[PDB]
């Protein structure tokens, strides 16, 4: 079912682009290793960090896993879920810290987290 | 065993095959290239070395401590190496020749320093111990002589400051596409020439300002010039090496394929028939 | 002036082609709006005379 | 005319035929003729300007060198960067620091950099010797 | 079949057995009843048997037949994946009878196997079931009798066949059936039981690549490993000129854009072959349910084959071919029917083909 | 070379002021062309749906 | 014990809290390890970064090494 034909264009997109980000990422990650980061182009070195940060936005804490974390869990509508990846590949996230991501609900709670860390 | 397992590495094995295969080639025009490169830059060595050699033995021998050989109580080696692996025994074939000539010289009880070119020298001497005092990395493809010009500046300020007393070049010989040579050159005091200039009798330049003092200059650009051939003539021998290294590679592959293919027949063939022999002797 | 006036007119036939792409990509977007327009008419039309 | 050569250290810079040169000599600006006599001096940095024959005139910029003439026949041993004893003395300075650190740089590569790891992930663990049962 | 890469690459003749091979969901069943629906508006009659398919798969089909008109033109035999093994197995045979009955007659018919695999598995159990001995795999010891004696019966028959089978009440036509079988691979390995068998039975195959078909590649026909052994025979004059380069330009290509990775700044005579290659490779993907005439397909392929994208070569190549085939479409409509008709290639269609690129580039655009 | 140069811009200009408005003239009848085709399909479809 | 190709379903439910704490720098150390473990047969052509997690990893696994009847409180 994932077509632009029935979950729209909007959401095909930003599945793609998740997804072209990633292998993008895991393609630099060995030029990373052997080179060092700081001889990365710097379009590639915000491809790292953008990638760098999907790859933590989309964790998140359950509700039954707060016996294992003892963090509450947060639920996530795919309109925010949409949102809060269309943003972060535009670039309009590039001041936050990668933790500002990590385990977090809605996007919102990614700027809060920056905002206290 | 396991069928799967040996076709997963039967996979693995023709994977790096293809890899090696696509090294070789770009190895073999990196070398052509580079080789080309070895070419432009003979003129400015050859006209230099006529002039120095007008100057220093013609008519009129003016006198220069680079010249002329004083006592020698230690030495002076600059070294060039890769920045980069896969390149075969290149590196270690020159380090090794380095430090046995170095230890002919030390068992005289005289005292020897390096600058190196390259980071592979940089990590061996300083494993072995090395008293390497200047340094250049990260030369890559595009070897510059503005970047040469640092330990080049150290090792000739140290000779005419009086420490050194001889300097050499320690490099890979480029002389067919699959035939390099290590080998140890001096640079000064400047090697006697062959030719004898006699028949520059019929005429004498007009010097300006004076001859001593551009006789100090061509001296210093000509050893500039010798060590950056000696470089572009070594990252040649890198290609090359390389891309033998990569054939020779790519052809064990090629013989691994069969011996993972024969095991992995006879790991095929047993399955079937132990799978066959336990559905057969299960019926009664 | 003879170069300028390449330059010239080959900026008047981009700028052409651009303005018009942008017409193209509008009717392609009234087409997708009409056909959506017309679909639900079909299915609030359906839902009607199977209910009758 | 003459023959003039431009030649660096890395690679050529001109060779065609000429009538006449102007260049800024150490000891002041000079003008070479056809036949002129045999001649050794450094130039300054700064503009040479050709005159190939058929009077065609351009300029080029050289950081430098050692002006050398001879019997029907010129050359510039042009440098390829600016040099000086200050210049000069800082770059010995940063590969004296280079070397009493043990700090290196990254080779440019990336060809290389890829294959090479491609290759070390590729090779890693195939376990294919003992299941060859090459003993070597 | 209506899809640019098989009839390019890999043409298919009537009472040809052309196997449809690939790992899962790689666009097997899509690319037959494509095919299907392209038979609306020929002689063919079609046929699809779907054997051990989930229901689901089963109503979409018909409602996507009916939709696009082509069901009126096809039977469609049902073995769904909870009926009775019995059931399972023996559908084949009765789907290869109903298009036997239409060959016989002297008539065309093209009929589609979804999941032989699956038939050789309801075999397996059938026969298991009854205590015969095993084989290979546990498939009985005549699984390839079951799948040649299946195939076997498609055929095309001359004439002499079908006037004395007839009785004599036909007399000039010849009859065909036409079958593509599928069969389903795990990870790729061809060289498995069943699907070495059914590619020692058929004629070729279209092997669908799943690394191919991620990239967005659809649909992903793998060129060189994939053949047509009836081959320039079956195909039209004008596809067959257009064609002949285009499966080992690709196949070459695929290698060179292998080599590619590890070598930047590579020479700029084979950066052409790898710039045309990767727009061939680009062209030859299209819609889910959009079959394509011959003469758009052709005009394509010529356009693409005689440089005329070298400039569109940037992007948008895409819009570059549906605006290409609208312009062709409102202008030059009795050259589309000429091809259509007759299929034939001379340089007067030469020409008009330049003719038309020629105003296209210059006046539209996309 | 002046009065040349004069007549080859002025000759340019014309050439390519005439493909400008050929260029959008045609992509008007193309507009024209996807919306008739979208009124008739937008028809196709509704009669389609009520009879099923 | 190979780690990570080895399971626990119960996790640090089972574990005193301080075992629970430090434990999960130990996994996060092991998988980048097992991860950069491929470029170790070829340790002098890696980056400094990337050659400190390498170097730790083995640090870690050297660290696990106990002889036996020797349990630790
Ligand atoms: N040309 C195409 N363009 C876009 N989508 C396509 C194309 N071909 C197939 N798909 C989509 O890919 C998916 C798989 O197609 P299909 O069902 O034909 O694969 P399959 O190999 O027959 O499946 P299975 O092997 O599981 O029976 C479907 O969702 C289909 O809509
Ligand atoms: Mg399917």
């Amino acid at each position: 079912q994932l077509d632009p034909l029935v979950v729209g264009q909007e959401h095909y997109d930003t599945a793609r682009g998740v997804q072209s980000i990633l292998q993008r990422y895991q393609e630099l990650k060995d030029i990373i290793a052997i080179l060092g980061m700081d001889e990365l182009s710097e379009e590639d070195k915000l491809v790292v960090a953008r990638a760098r940060k999907i790859q933590r936005f989309l964790s998140q804490p359950f509700f039954v896993a707060e016996v294992f974390t003892g963090s509450p869990g947060k639920y996530v509508s795919l309109k925010d879920t949409i949102r809060g990846f269309k943003g972060i590949m535009e670039g309009e996230y590039d001041h936050l810290p990668e933790q500002a991501f990590y385990m977090v609900g809605s996007i919102e709670e990614a700027v809060e987290k920056a905002k206290k860390l | 065993a396991g069928a799967k397992d040996i076709r997963s590495k039967i996979a693995s094995v023709q994977n790096t095959q293809k890899i090696t295969k696509a090294m070789e080639m770009v190895a073999a025009s990196k070398m052509r290239k580079s080789q080309d490169r070895m070419a432009a830059s003979r003129p400015y060595a050859e006209t230099m070395r006529k002039v120095i050699g007008h100057l220093a033995h013609g008519n009129l021998e003016y006198k220069h401590p680079y010249l002329e050989d004083r006592d020698v109580k230690r030495v002076g080696y600059l070294v060039v190496s890769t920045d980069r692996g896969l390149a075969g025994g290149l590196n270690i074939n020159l380090f090794k020749k380095l430090l046995a000539e170095m230890k002919t010289w030390t068992d005289k009880g005289v005292q020897a320093d390096l600058a190196m070119i390259g980071s592979k020298g940089v990590s061996f001497f300083n494993s072995v111990g090395g008293n390497v005092v200047a340094q250049v990395t990260g030369m890559g493809d595009n070897p510059s002589l503005s970047e040469l010009i640092g330990p080049v500046k150290v090792m000739l300020q140290a000779y005419d400051e009086g420490r050194l007393d001889k300097l050499y070049i320690v490099s890979n010989k480029f002389i067919n596409t699959m035939s390099q040579v290590p080998t140890i050159s001096q640079l000064l005091p400047l090697p006697a020439s062959d030719d004898d200039d006699l028949k520059h009798k019929s005429w004498d330049y007009l010097y300006e300002p004076d001859p001593k003092a551009l006789l100090d200059t061509l001296l210093r650009r000509y050893v500039e010039s010798q060590v950056y051939q000696g470089v572009v003539e070594n990252l040649a021998s890198e290609q090359a090496a390389r891309m033998v290294a990569m054939k020779a590679a790519t052809d064990n592959g090629g013989s691994l394929i069969k011996e993972l293919q024969l095991v992995y027949n006879k790991a095929r063939q047993a399955s079937i028939t132990q799978e066959l022999t336990e559905i057969v002797s299960g019926a009664a | 002036d003879l170069d300028l006036a390449k330059a010239s007119a080959t900026d008047q036939l981009k700028k052409a082609k651009a303005e018009a792409q942008v017409i193209i990509e509008q009717a392609n977007k009234r087409r997708s709006q009409i056909l959506d327009e017309a679909k639900a008419e079909a299915e609030q039309e359906r839902t009607k005379i199977v209910a009758q | 005319t003459y023959h003039l050569d431009v030649v660096s250290a890395e690679q050529q810079m001109f060779s065609g035929l000429v009538e006449k040169i102007q260049v800024t000599g150490s000891e002041g600006e000079l003008g070479i003729y056809p036949g002129h006599a045999p001649l050794l001096t450094a130039i300054k940095p700064g503009m040479i300007r050709i005159v190939k024959q058929h009077g065609h005139e351009e300029f080029i910029y050289l950081s430098g060198g050692i002006l050398e003439v001879q019997p029907g026949n010129v050359t510039v041993l042009a440098d390829t960067a600016i040099r000086g004893q200050d210049l000069d003395e800082a770059r010995a300075m940063e590969a004296k620091r280079k070397a009493e650190e043990h700090i290196s740089s990254s080779h440019g590569d990336v060809d290389y950099a890829q294959a090479s790891a491609e290759l070390a992930k590729a090779i890693a663990q195939l376990r294919v010797i003992e299941l060859t049962k090459k003993a070597m | 079949t209506g899809y640019k890469a098989v009839d390019s690459m890999i043409p298919i003749g009537r009472g040809q057995r052309e196997l449809i091979i690939g790992d899962r969901q790689t666009g097997k069943t899509a690319l037959a009843i494509d095919a299907i629906i392209n038979q609306r508006d020929s002689g063919i009659k079609a046929i699809y048997v779907a054997i051990g398919q989930k229901a689901s798969t089963i109503s979409n089909v018909v409602r996507k037949l009916e939709e696009h008109g082509a069901l009126a033109n096809t039977i469609v035999v049902v073995a769904t994946a909870s009926e009775s093994a019995a059931l399972q197995y023996l559908a084949p045979y009765a789907g290869a009878a109903m298009g036997e009955y239409f060959r016989d007659r002297g008539e065309d018919a093209l009929i589609i196997y979804d999941d032989l695999s699956k038939q050789a598995v309801a075999y397996r159990q059938i026969s298991l079931l009854l205590r015969r001995p095993p084989g290979r795999e546990a498939f009985p010891g005549d699984v390839f009798y079951l799948h040649s004696r299946l195939l076997e019966r498609a055929a095309r028959v001359n004439a002499e066949y079908v006037e004395a089978f007839t009785k004599g009440e036909v007399k000039g036509k010849t009859g065909s059936l036409t079958a593509l079988p599928i069969i389903e691979t795990q990870a790729g390995d061809v060289s498995a039981f069943v699907p070495t068998n059914v590619i020692s039975i058929t004629d070729g195959q279209i092997f669908l690549e799943t690394n191919l078909f991620n990239a967005g590649i659809r649909p992903a026909v793998n060129p060189g490993i994939s053949v047509s052994r009836v081959g320039g025979a079956a195909q039209t004059k004008i596809m067959k000129k257009l064609s002949g380069g285009i499966r080992t330009a690709l196949a070459q290509y695929r290698e060179l854009a292998a080599f590619s990775q590890f070598a930047s700044d590579l020479d700029d005579a084979t950066r052409k072959q790898l710039d045309h290659g990767q727009k061939v490779t680009e062209l030859l993907k299209q819609k889910q349910y959009a079959p394509m005439s011959v003469a758009q397909q052709s005009l394509v392929l010529f356009a693409a084959e005689r440089g005329y994208l070298a400039d569109v070569e940037l992007s948008k190549i895409g819009s570059f071919e549906a605006a290409l085939l609208a312009y062709v479409d409102r202008d030059h409509a009795p050259l589309m029917q000429e091809i259509n008709q007759t299929g034939g290639y001379n340089d007067e269609i030469e020409g008009k083909l330049k003719g038309i690129l020629d105003s296209f580039k210059a006046t539209q655009s996309w």
